[PDB]
RNA sequence: AAAAAUCUGUGAUUUUAAUAGCUUCUUAGGAGA
RNA sequence: UCUCCUAAGAAGCUAUUAAAAUCACAGAUU
């Protein structure tokens, strides 16, 4: 179960990064210590939590159409 | 299949080869004609030398021109649609982490309650939200608390679309702003921060 | 106890002692000696048990005692000796010499009193900082804490500062040393002042390094004989050159800088345009070091071979850190093209060897070829003229110039996710709670300032000297392994290059790679490197990032050197170079191969020849950013010493200037902005793995000689190296041209015991443990020592291993564990990766195109090559690690052919005739050959 | 496979076989010219395999030297275009060099020579200077003027990371730059000015 | 905008060596017109 | 005086296998 929030947490840098995130040297250098902070960790309790931080970024830069699909 | 029937005229010049040597029981002697069928049988077979060999590197040449073709076509349709691939993709493997803390970010992101899409994210002591209707805003927050995430932040102060700012209502409880909900209008806007 | 020996003994100093003994008998105390004569030789620790000790005390206004560090040693000897030394304490008498005093207290005990003594003298501080290890640190705690050295001291301070030791984790590590100069300063003129004294009054005899106490007075003369007054001899060459590290490490020398210089507010006012100091270190070489019995020739022009040419730059290091630094760089003169003026270099003045004067000059240009324009656009001097200074407080480096577009940030991009392939292994059971191959080495991204920052850890190189003796030995015996390569200078048409299409460095990177400039025609590219020969051609380096898998979560850097740098230094070096790829079974093993049963062979030959072996290992912390600049100059000598005919000892000057100026001391272009690179190797730079090499058996050489001259030679069993132990102090310090005879004795002895391999960093050796438990070879805890002082780091013990059961095979070389698997009916070495690299190797990929699987089919064929060996593992759970990947190589094989049919064609000739996807292909890849 | 002249001579050949062979039938099977026209046309064979060979072989020289020839041809031209593009790019950059202060910049060195590294220490007239933490502000700037070494500068812009402005803010004793506030993105990067 | 080297796979061109075969001149052995 | 088969030398042409060299792509290590 590790793996897959190690997983997950690259496609969603990736993700944020296309986004166009670098152009603000402020929250570019927060998202890569949370994605750091998630790689190196091995306790699930504190990756998931930091996912959480992550995820609730993206919907601040660009307001995902998608947001209502996921649900069902 | 351009170079089956060769090989089948050299079958055929094998076998007449091999029935004129059984027959021709006498020919141990009389060699002239055994050794006259086997070059006949030889020179069929030699045709495979440059038939075979130009049929096999015709088909390797096409097949790798082809085989180049059809990769192209393959990543260039990958590149043609990054982003939205990027979207399911995220999506579907958010779909494989059971968690009920992302089924619940995500139900109250639908809901109508999302960051205020300004005022970038920097730190993980604030935030900005909007809250759009009366049954939302009674879901969320308690008195001076709210649960956007699965943790708890404190409230500093709420505005109206307009701009005007508003005031907690004294309680014995606590502080309250239920009441204010059905005064004043929509969308409102609450700096939260970390408790 | 008796209280009327004491009374005596107080003198009329008027002070309060302690006992310290239970009366006349003597006291026994652990000090270290500098000892060489008939019958032993070295650098040994032994007890003293001549002399009895008492302690000053003094009434603090307090009203309690102090126990102050002022000693009263009063030495026991004979009658003989007791009135040798009163004569020569009668001449000697000056305010260098400790004040005796002579008594006999009894009618069998005589008594040479010294007073008010330090505990402990220069030797003991020279050792302790030596051979430092973080268990038995007493020595120098003992000395750091009286003398002030740590300013916020408190008791029990060093158990909350747990790393003081640490040069490049305890920032004030270096502001804590630098307390200590006004003593060593203070002990070399102190030195001198005695000398002078010793040749007028006509003494001679051998000083050294005990004889000084820590005040900085002489205290004890049984040696020395009389001579005619007006003629002697004191000999220092070893006092010298013992504390020769430690006169820099600690900043001996800083009162005499030129400079002053404040962080934020700039250089205070100073003389700007002066370049030659060439008429100060000689005054300052006859202020300190007045009796070293050997020439030195600041600018190193004039030496006379490739030993005066390091004796020389050892003392450069020292004296280079007082003059300014915007002094040192290219020079340049005032030229004309067509009537319109501009700047052009005319020289170069480097830190460690001096000023050179370029053999050809012009003051006039017209109609000029591609080789010369190549040579003034590359040329840094006329674009760090013309351009806007530059002061950036993020980096301590020197900083020339901003470029015209101003200072850009750069950053790095994650890694793609492979989903295609990690379905399948989840599929087929990789990846589930418990495993053994949890996941690493992932894509780690970087923030904007990432550029700089990893740029920024140069500020761990810092000038620091060598003990020219040992050193030079240590050269001798480590140029004894390249004697059998071949080596010379080569045409152009000869050179071979791997790969052209790269680029060319900086400007010349905008117009095309390399590939664009070796079209040159020869005679042109011979011409260039010919006047290589005559002339100093500095040269511009970039800095960029790189992009790759990696656990660790730090940045990489590699520099970029320019055309003109390369398009010489092939020429120059490949000779030795191919020489050195095309040899087998030595200590050097670059251009073995893993496969075809190579690893084995390696394996085998270095285990054959040692008794009772026990492999180790060791990891240069830094090795890039803390390297000595004179380790890298002897690296190059060491390879340039093959050029016996073809280049005559001035070109080969130019040519060591030259590689000096386009490596050692770049002029980085990092960011937008033009600094200057302290010191060290470039990962980029031509030949660097093989300078690596030099320098990794340089290190190991020094640790074997240093730990080899330490050990009390009068009690060593064996009666062969009982005698080798006795001659390399002898041949070592006390003399001054190497003898072959003995460096190969010595080498031989390093050869048969203490066997080696090296590849570039990593390294392996297995040495005869019997010898290594009695101290006489360099075994672990003997290479963290020497790496203290020779490279400005500390070896901590967890990044070093031990396999004392050789079935085993090495723990880790070259980045692949070994492990021992029946082959063919024999036991034979191979070798497997870290099945966690090659797992997430598949799953994460640095481009977007890779992640369609069916187009990079190759990745997956050349990545099972080299992960089969897990095949053979014990532990179930690595060979899926393999026949996942068989699988998943047939499935792109089908997945291919079945696709293709959209098309209307097939390609089952070519999807049957693949033998990829059976174990049969890739089990023939470890198997010696027929 | 006609051009070679000796495909002409070998169909002469073969033409005159064919003829005699059925003109002789005369006379019988008349062996002993039948083995001389069988050893003419042997003969002839040979011969023709043998030039066709020879001149299939010099056949690749002419390719191999219209390679070689153009790959001369564009080098060259690769060669004219980088020269151009190198003398462009020294001429741009040699044409900004004030030739009054380098006439006073090498009248005080030591014999007309002086190290790189000061030469725009004392020429140029601005510095851009790079500022990673308020720490460091606060030390350094010194209100507006900032003071390096001996001379005083001046400010003309600050621009941080994200590549936006900052601005004065004026004051009763004069213009003073905000810093400390958590909206602006470090380092700063100064473009000052020489008094 | 992406550095100096070593090793190993796959594909394309050329030469060499061997194997099999074809055509030809010569010599030698067996016999035939 | 000529002809068939057989052995060798030599000349040319076909293919199959193996090695070397050049060119292109891809992985691993310092
Ligand atoms: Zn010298
Ligand atoms: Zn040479």
């Amino acid at each position: 179960k590790l793996s897959d929030v190690k997983c997950t947490t690259v496609v969603l840098m990736q993700l944020l990064t296309k986004l166009n995130v670098e152009a603000n040297s402020k929250m570019h250098a927060y998202l890569v210590e949370l994605h750091n902070k998630i790689l190196a960790s091995d306790d699930v309790g504190e990756c998931m939590d930091n996912l959480l931080g992550m995820l609730i970024t993206l919907f601040c830069i660009d307001s995902t159409i998608d947001l209502g699909e996921y649900c069902d | 299949f351009s170079h089956i029937p060769s090989y089948a005229e050299y079958e055929r010049a094998k076998s007449i080869y091999e029935k004129v040597l059984a027959d021709s029981k006498n020919g141990g002697v009389t060699q002239q004609e055994l050794a006259a069928y086997r070059k006949a049988a030889n020179i069929a077979k030699s045709v495979f030398d440059r038939d075979l060999a130009v049929q096999k590197k015709l088909d390797s040449m096409a097949e790798r021109a082809m085989t180049t073709m059809y990769k192209e076509a393959r990543v260039t349709d990958r590149r043609a649609k990054l982003v939205s691939s990027l979207h399911a993709l995220l999506f579907s493997m958010l779909k494989k982490i059971d968690s009920e803390k992302l089924n619940v970010l995500f139900d109250q992101a639908n809901s109508g309650v999302v960051p205020l899409a300004t005022v970038p994210i920097v730190c993980s002591n604030k935030l900005t939200l909007v809250i759009p209707d009366p049954e939302t805003w009674v879901k969320c927050v308690e008195g001076v608390h709210v649960t956007y995430s699965t943790v708890v932040w404190n409230i500093d102060c709420v505005t109206d679309a307009d701009g005007t700012e508003l005031h907690p209502t004294s309680t014995g409880s606590g502080l309250t702003y239920c009441i204010s909900g059905d005064n004043i209008a929509w969308p409102l806007k609450v700096n939260l921060t970390r408790n | 106890f008796d209280k009327n020996y004491l009374n005596r003994v107080r003198g009329s100093s008027e002070a309060r002692l302690i006992p310290l003994a239970n009366g006349c008998d003597p006291d026994v105390v652990k000090r270290a000696f500098d000892v060489c004569n008939k019958e032993s030789a070295g650098m040994f620790q032994n007890l003293k048990r001549n002399c009895a000790r008492f302690q000053e005390v003094r009434d603090t206004e307090d009203g309690n005692l102090e126990y102050c560090d002022s000693y009263f040693v009063v030495k026991q000897t004979t009658p003989s000796n007791y009135e040798h030394e009163k004569a020569c304490y009668e001449d000697l008498k000056s305010e260098v010499t400790a004040d005796h005093d002579f008594f006999v207290f009894n009618k069998n005990i005589y008594n040479i009193s010294r007073q008010r003594l330090t505990k402990y003298t220069m030797m003991d501080f020279c050792y302790a900082l030596r051979h430092f290890d973080p268990k038995d640190c007493e020595v120098l705690k003992e000395i750091l804490v009286t003398y002030g050295c740590i300013e916020d001291y408190h008791p029990k301070w060093f158990e909350e500062n747990k790393d003081w030791y640490d040069p490049i984790e305890n920032p004030k590590y270096y502001a804590m040393l630098a307390k200590m100069g006004p003593i060593v300063r203070r002990a070399l003129l102190n030195a001198i002042e005695f000398g002078n004294l010793m040749v007028e009054k006509g003494y001679v005899g051998v000083i050294t390094l005990d004889n000084q106490d820590l005040n900085g007075k002489f205290y004890d003369f049984g040696d020395f004989q009389k001579t005619a007054p007006g003629a002697g001899v004191p000999v220092f060459d070893t006092y010298y050159s013992y504390m020769m590290p430690i006169i820099a490490m600690t900043d001996a020398l800083a009162p005499e800088r030129y400079f002053e210089y404040d962080v934020h507010k700039g250089y205070k006012s100073y003389d700007l345009l002066k370049y030659d100091y060439t008429e100060e270190k000689q005054d300052l070489f006859q202020k300190y070091f007045k009796y070293w019995d050997q020439e030195y020739h600041p600018n190193c022009r004039d030496c006379s071979d490739d030993r005066c040419l390091i004796h020389c730059a050892n003392f450069n290091i020292l004296f280079s850190t007082l003059v300014p630094q915007t002094s040192f760089g290219n020079l340049c003169r005032k030229v004309f093209v067509d009537g319109v003026p501009f700047i052009a270099t005319c020289g170069y003045h480097s830190k460690e060897l001096g000023v050179i004067m370029n053999q050809d000059n012009t003051m006039s240009f017209s109609k000029m070829g591609l080789s010369q324009l190549m040579q003034f656009v590359g040329d840094p001097a006329l674009l760090v003229g013309t351009s806007n200074k530059l002061v950036d407080l993020r980096t301590s480096c020197f900083s020339v110039c901003a470029l015209a577009s101003g200072i850009t940030h750069q950053t790095v991009k994650p890694g793609h996710f492979n989903k295609d392939f990690y379905d399948f292994a989840e599929k087929a059971g990789m990846f589930k709670e418990g495993s053994s191959i949890p996941l690493k080495h992932f894509f780690y991204p970087q923030t904007g300032n990432a550029a700089i920052n990893d740029y920024d850890y140069y500020r761990y190189n810092r000038p620091t000297m060598f003990d020219i003796r040992q050193l030079l030995f240590c050269l001798e015996v480590t140029s004894k392994y390249f004697e059998c390569y071949e080596g010379g200078c080569i045409p152009a048409s000869q050179v071979v290059v791997n790969n052209l299409d790269k680029s060319a460095g900086y400007p010349f990177n905008k117009f095309g790679k390399a590939r664009l400039y070796y079209e040159m025609s020869l005679e042109e590219q011979d011409q260039l490197f010919e006047s290589t020969k005559k002339n100093v051609l500095p040269t511009i380096t970039q800095m960029n990032l790189k992009y790759a898998i990696s656990a660790k979560n730090r940045a990489r850097t590699v520099a970029g050197v320019s055309i003109l740098s390369t398009m010489t230094n092939r020429q120059f070096h490949q000779k030795i170079l191919k020489s050195i790829v095309n040899t087998r079974n030595a200590p050097v093993v670059i251009g073995t191969t893993k496969f075809y049963g190579g690893w084995d062979n390696m394996l085998r030959n270095l285990i054959q020849g040692v008794e009772d072996p026990i492999l180790m290992g060791w990891d240069y912390p830094k090795c890039d950013r803390a390297m000595p600049n004179l380790l890298r100059i002897a690296a190059s000598l060491v390879l340039a010493r093959k050029h016996t005919n073809c280049c005559t000892w001035s070109e080969r000057v130019y040519r060591l200037y030259n590689e000096c100026a386009q490596v050692l001391s770049e002029t980085v272009l990092a960011t937008g902005g033009i600094y200057v690179k302290p010191g060290g190797t470039s990962s980029g730079d031509a030949t660097t793995a093989y300078a690596n090499s030099v320098f990794n058996i340089i290190q190991a050489t020094s640790a074997n000689v240093a730990r080899l001259l330490s050990v009390i030679t009068r009690d060593i069993v064996y009666d062969d190296i009982k005698s080798l132990q006795y001659e390399l102090y002898q041949q070592v310090y006390r003399r001054v041209n190497f003898d072959p005879a003995f460096v190969e004795k010595f080498y031989s002895y390093l050869c048969k015991n203490f066997s080696l391999m090296i590849l570039s960093d990593d390294g392996v050796v297995c040495y005869n443990n019997t010898l290594a438990k009695q101290g006489l070879v360099a075994d672990i805890s003997g290479f963290r020592e020497v790496l203290y002082y020779q490279n400005n780091v500390f070896m901590a013990d967890s990044k070093c291993w031990v396999e004392p059961d050789l079935e085993k095979g090495p723990h880790e070389f070259c980045s692949q564990h070994t492990m021992l698997v029946e082959v063919d009916g024999e036991p034979r070495y191979l070798p497997y990766p870290d099945p966690s690299r090659i797992l997430c190797a598949c799953v994460f990929v640095d481009d977007l195109d890779k992640t369609e699987s069916v187009a990079v089919m190759e990745r997956y064929i050349a990545l099972a090559i080299d992960a089969y060996p897990l095949v053979h593992h014990e532990n179930e759970e690595y060979k899926k690690v393999f026949f996942v990947l068989l699988s998943y190589i047939r499935k792109l094989y089908q997945e291919l052919s079945q696709n293709m049919l959209m098309d209307y064609s097939f390609v089952m000739d070519i999807d049957k005739g693949s033998k990829f996807w059976e174990q049969e292909f890739y089990e023939n890849m470890y198997r010696a050959p027929t």
